[PDB]
């Protein structure tokens, strides 16, 4: 997975 | 038995918080993994897959079935303290446990304050776009 | 707020803290440092103003006088509190270690609890029997 | 000390 962006 | 604040020390609380979780069995990250891994589940309207460490606040969204939770965990946190706790919960000492909480709750300050950065950052490029427009014209 | 309210009195400084007016100061052998080393908080009441209870077996007693040990008169009333086993300080129990003793702690209090509504019961009972046979004697 | 009463 990957870091949540926004 | 324990309050709400430090429940989600506790495995079995954070499993629970994966209601609707879509990668079950056969998948490499269910929820007794994401759980072992110290994931809560958050799911939002446009994400609802998003997972965050209760101890370091790291979230962690975009998830696939062969993701390790233990390798995301490292890979995206790699300093988050609740890795380094090889101990089973009822075998920390009080003090083992109240120092593990003060620095979750220093882990809590240091992101609300990293998102009070974002968000100041933000409101920063929509004042300089404003301000450009205005003086256009 | 840094540890909930309901676990407090097993902290040896809040057991102290609760004796606000204890009479029994330095000269003492009772003094409020020994009577919270012993587990008893300060329950004063109106008709006993030296009422102190153990936290965790609650035993309560008055009636204390300057030269009593806390600890032995503990040992003396209520032999069987766990409390008095505990020879590690809080910070070094191991988590299983006091979840057990709360769990022990929860069992004692329902006992004393449920000791007191048999006794009042018993009370009531004599009542209503002594009630029923004056009106079988008048009869 | 003793026990309380009533
Ligand atoms: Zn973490
Ligand atoms: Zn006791």
């Amino acid at each position: 997975a990957r870091t949540k962006q926004t | 038995t324990l309050p709400p604040a430090w429940q989600p020390f506790l495995k079995d609380h954070r499993i629970s918080t994966f209601k609707n979780w879509p990668f079950l069995e056969g998948c490499a990250c269910t929820p007794e993994r994401m759980a072992e891994a110290g994931f809560i589940h958050c799911p939002t309207e446009n994400e609802p897959d998003l997972a965050q460490c209760f101890f370091c606040f790291k979230e962690l969204e975009g998830w696939e079935p062969d993701d390790d939770p233990i390798e995301e965990h490292k890979k995206h946190s790699s300093g988050c303290a609740f890795l380094s706790v090889k101990k089973q919960f009822e075998e920390l000492t009080l003090g083992e446990f109240l120092k593990l909480d003060r620095e979750r709750a220093k882990n809590k300050i240091a992101k609300e304050t990293n998102n009070k950065k974002k968000e100041f950052e933000e409101t920063a490029k929509k004042v300089r776009r404003a301000i450009e427009q205005l003086a256009a014209m």
